[PDB]
This record gives structure tokens, C-alpha cells and sequence, in this order.
């Protein structure tokens, strides 16, 4: 059910949307091991995912947050980089696409920082690189990320390192 | 999946060493979030 549609570039939905991508890049303290050796990005597509029933799916949970902590879903938008991006936007975020080793349990993890969400393109770490050059730096092979509209609800506050 | 702690949506990431890094967020849901836009892309090899 889903369907991808194109922003063009001259589109301020394309221009605002690449503004956040570009704008929270920052450099990562494994000095671009994971994800690449890079300042910025070549933007080379934008499309928005349409899919009724994984957008009710959603709505549906977000009101039930919203009505558990005082009419507020405390909505974000975030980065999320994965192998299985192809998967999430037919079928939705599921277990299969959680972290199971991550820093606060088995959950899925999102980014504002979109160069955090990078190191992930490839697996966790990164994994091998690029399918075609096995290269986590690779500056050719094209990269897929995904921008989610995200309900936090309350959320608990873990400050860490 | 693991759940989020009791009374909780979600588990926020708030960096405490390096004052570059913006939040990291976990949901334990996946109905939690949905996948706005699918941005294609090539990282840029610096000057
Ligand atoms: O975008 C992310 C994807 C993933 C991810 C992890 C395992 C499998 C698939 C994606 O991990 C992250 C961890 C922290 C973070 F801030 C963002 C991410
Ligand atoms: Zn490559």
C-alpha cells in the first residue's frame, strides 16, 4: 500500500527537509569510522512515503499517548538509519528493526543528529560498508535515511556518555 | 522488544560528555513512529 512520491527541489517541503539533514551533521568521536569522513551531504532525492494504513497505525497510538500524559504526544522529527529502510516504509516499524544491543535496552533508535543516523546505513558500527566497495566511507554508492515523525510521550530522561 | 520504563513512552539519550551531540530517543513500539520521508543521498568527501 505504499506510495513514494517526489518533492522537487523547488518545493520548500524538499528545501525544509534537506535544511535539517544538512544542519545537524557533526563530527562523531570515532573520527568517521562507522559512517564516513564527511561535513555534508549530496542530497540526491526526496520523497515522502504515503501509506494509509501505517499513517492510522500511527495516529491511533499517538492519541493513546497523548490522553496518557495530559493531551500531549511530544511529537519530534528524527533520523533513522537502517539496513532495513526498505522493509520499514512497505511494512512499518517493527521488532525486526530494534536494537537489540543498544545503550537503553532493545528498542528502535532515532537521531537528531541525521551524521548519527548515518552510522547505521550499513549496520550497527556501520558493519562492512557499502555493499559494493566494503566501504563505510564510501563517497559513490548512494544512501538511504529516513526522516520519522516520532511520538516520545514522557520520556525518560537517562543522561550518559 | 524491551519495554519502556514503567509510567513512560520512551527512553531520551542526553549527551553528557561530548557538548557537540544533540539527543538520541528509543521507543519501545513500533507504531510509535512513522517514516515521513525516505531521503536518498551520498556523503561528501571533504576539501
Ligand atoms: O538511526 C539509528 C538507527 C539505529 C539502528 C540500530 C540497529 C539496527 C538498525 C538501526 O541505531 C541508532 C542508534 C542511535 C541513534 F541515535 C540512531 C540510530
Ligand atoms: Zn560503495
Amino acid at each position: 500500500g505504499t506510495i513514494l512520491i517526489d518533492l522537487s527541489p523547488d518545493d520548500k517541503e524538499f528545501q525544509s527537509v534537506e535544511e535539517e539533514m544538512q544542519s545537524t551533521v557533526r563530527e562523531h568521536r570515532d573520527g568517521g569510522h562507522a559512517g564516513g569522513i564527511f561535513n555534508r551531504y549530496n542530497i540526491l532525492k526526496i520523497q515522502k512515503v504515503c501509506n494509509k494504513k501505517l499513517w492510522e497505525r500511527y495516529t491511533h497510538r499517538r492519541k493513546e499517548v497523548s490522553e496518557e500524559n495530559h493531551n500531549h504526544a511530544n511529537e519530534r522529527m528524527l533520523f533513522h538509519g537502517s539496513p532495513f529502510v526498505n522493509a520499514i516504509i512497505h511494512k512499518g516499524f517493527d521488532e525486526r528493526h530494534a536494537y537489540i544491543g543498544g545503550m537503553f535496552g532493545a528498542g528502535i533508535y532515532f537521531a537528531e543528529n541525521s551524521s548519527k543516523s548515518n552510522q547505521y546505513v550499513y549496520g550497527i558500527g556501520g558493519g562492512t560498508g557499502c555493499p559494493v566497495h566494503k566501504d563505510r566511507s564510501c563517497y559513490i554508492c548512494h544512501r538511504q535515511l529516513l526522516f520519522c515523525r516520532v511520538t516520545l510521550g514522557k520520556s525518560f530522561l537517562q543522561f550518559s556518555a | 522488544m524491551a519495554h519502556s520504563p514503567p509510567g513512560h513512552h520512551s527512553v531520551t539519550g542526553r549527551p553528557s560528555v561530548n557538548g557537540l551531540a544533540l539527543a538520541e530517543y528509543v521507543i519501545y513500539r513500533g507504531e510509535q513512529a512513522y517514516p515521513e520521508y525516505l531521503i536518498t543521498y551520498q556523503i561528501m568527501r571533504p576539501e
